[PDB]
């Protein structure tokens, strides 16, 4: 999925906030790798995407 | 006169009052009260306290 860079801190086990609680809840015992990169060269537009 | 029997009573009361007074201790946690910990902290931090 795609999100705003400031919000990426919520993509970790046991977090809280609008992304964590209304969009994508990781379990507290998550086993896995969270991988992320800036995509402004693909996902961004003048006047807004 | 009955010092040995009163001593056995007093030692069991001293042991139980000690066992209950130990609920008031922090043991290094932010508070000695679980509902205070559970109100101050988010899940992953509350679990450590």
């Amino acid at each position: 999925f795609v999100i705003r860079g400031d919000e990426v801190r919520q993509i970790a086990p046991g977090q809280t906030g609008k992304i964590a609680d209304y969009n994508y809840k990781l379990p507290d015992d998550f086993t896995g790798c969270v991988i992320a990169w800036n995509s402004n060269n693909l996902d961004s537009k003048v006047g807004g995407n | 006169a009955l010092g040995k029997l009163q001593d056995v009573v007093n030692q069991n009361a001293q042991a139980l009052n000690t066992l209950v007074k130990q609920l008031s201790s922090n043991f290094g946690a932010i508070s000695s009260v679980l509902n205070d910990i559970l109100a101050r902290l988010d899940k992953v931090e509350a679990e450590v306290q």
